[PDB]
């Protein structure tokens, strides 16, 4: 009934991260049998003060889910926090839109549990290092800090794309995250403004332990690069003011409860 | 071919400072622009952007779909989409001087502050 330590006794460290040796989701329930259905973990030992909803941006990316689910379920709980999978899938064919979908991962975990923190996390990065924290910070969280895909260096001061996390409040400060970009780039960055325009700064841990792997994979059908993100991105100061989290609208399709996850299939409408 | 900051600021040497623009900016626009990449084409508006420098076929190179293109840098598009750089440099030159630096929209908002973090850091 104790408070769980500040850092966790159960880390290891850097670990071995590949994506060759093909995963089986029922050996995953298998190695993992204190995830509950829906993908729900609570530690037994101590009270994590951390309540935590993973949020995953979703569609067709069912392999890239598998790898997360095996690497970052045993991660998690070696982190002692209390948390909750969302996997947030895109109903429909129309352009990709992976804020508006982190919005309703928002949204929709809080129908399960009073979390108070947010991580956002994209299906394929997979932290390196399990020093590297799932939860949140006195300031806003920027996660996968140091990527393969960019030599395990941030590519730029600016970016924010990956993985990050925010608290209730600091998440509620900046009217959530964007609905009005479609397509790929810019929102990671126009979210990236809202958090200075608010008075936040970033945090991260250094580039060591911040390592991580995103598997390698071409840029998917109907999420091609936003022609408009740049222009997007120079006004954000006055767009999130009338753009996201009191603007959201959203159908709910489906509600799906797995053994390691829940899926919520939604219909977020069209670029307009 | 998905090229380094390094190598950009290396094979890119004969542009710095024309228009003003130094190194440092054409590292942060190009990242932005192409993620460094030599082969990169994008679509827009029914018009097409070639190489590392984006270079649209509207009116700047020839492609194959746009005969009518008054192919200012008198290159086909597809020239844009090799390793050699000198003809990119060359029509990026041009834009420079007839449009100007704001032809890549990322200049503004992604490069308009914080540049020595785009310095090749590699002799
Ligand atoms: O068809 C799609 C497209 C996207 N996604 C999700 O959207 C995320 C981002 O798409 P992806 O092409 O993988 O993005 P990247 O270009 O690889 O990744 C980085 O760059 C984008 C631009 O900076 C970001 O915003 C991402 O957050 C960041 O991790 C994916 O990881 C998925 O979680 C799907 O599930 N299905
Ligand atoms: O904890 C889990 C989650 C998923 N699955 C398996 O993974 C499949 C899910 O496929 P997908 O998400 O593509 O289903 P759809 O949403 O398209 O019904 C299930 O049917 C199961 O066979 C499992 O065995 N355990
Ligand atoms: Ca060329
Ligand atoms: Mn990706």
């Amino acid at each position: 009934l104790t408070a769980c330590p500040e850092e966790s006794p159960l880390l290891v460290g850097p670990m071995l991260i590949e994506f060759n040796i093909p995963v089986d989701l029922k050996l995953v329930e298998q190695q993992n049998p204190k995830v509950k259905l829906g993908g729900r973990y609570t530690p037994m030992d101590c009270i994590s003060p951390h309540k935590v909803a993973i949020i995953i941006p979703f569609r067709n990316r069912q392999e890239h889910l598998k790898y997360w689910l095996y690497y970052l379920h045993p991660i998690l709980q070696r982190q002692q926090l209390d948390y909750g999978i969302y996997v947030i899938n895109q109903a429909g064919e129309s352009m990709f839109n992976r804020a508006k979908l982190l919005n309703v991962g928002f949204k929709e975990a809080l129908k399960d549990y009073d979390y108070n923190c947010f991580v956002f996390s994209d299906v394929d990065l997979i932290p390196m290092n399990d020093h590297n924290t799932y939860r949140c910070f006195s300031q806003p969280r920027h996660i996968s800090v140091a990527m393969d895909k960019f030599g395990f260096s941030l590519p730029y001061v600016q970016y924010f794309g990956g993985v990050s996390a925010l608290s209730k409040q600091q998440f509620l400060s900046i009217n959530g995250f964007p609905n009005n970009y479609w397509g790929w780039g810019g929102e990671d960055d126009d979210i990236y403004n809202r958090l200075a325009f608010r008075g936040m700064s970033v945090s991260r841990p250094n580039a060591v332990i911040g390592k991580c792997r995103m598997i390698r994979h071409s840029r998917d059908k109907k999420n091609e690069p936003n022609p408009q993100r740049f222009d997007r991105i120079a006004h954000t100061k006055e767009t999130m003011l009338s753009d996201g989290l009191n603007s959201l609208t959203y159908m709910v399709l489906e509600v799906q409860r797995y053994p390691l996850y829940t899926k919520i299939t939604v219909d977020i409408g069209t670029p307009s | 071919t998905e090229l380094t900051k390094c190598k950009v600021s290396h094979a890119i040497k004969d542009i710095d400072g024309y228009q003003g623009i130094s190194l440092l900016e054409w590292a942060c626009v190009l990242f932005h622009t192409s993620g460094y990449d030599t082969q990169a084409v994008v679509n827009d508006n029914g018009s097409t952007e070639y190489g590392l420098f984006q270079i649209s076929d509207r009116f700047w190179c020839k492609s194959s779909e746009f005969p009518e293109s008054e192919n200012i840098c008198g290159i086909s598009c597809d020239k844009l989409l090799d390793d050699e750089l000198d003809d990119d440099i060359a029509c990026a030159k041009k834009i420079l001087a007839i449009k100007g630096i704001d032809y890549w929209k990322a200049y503004k908002p992604m490069c308009s502050e914080k540049l020595e973090q785009w310095r090749c850091e590699k002799p």
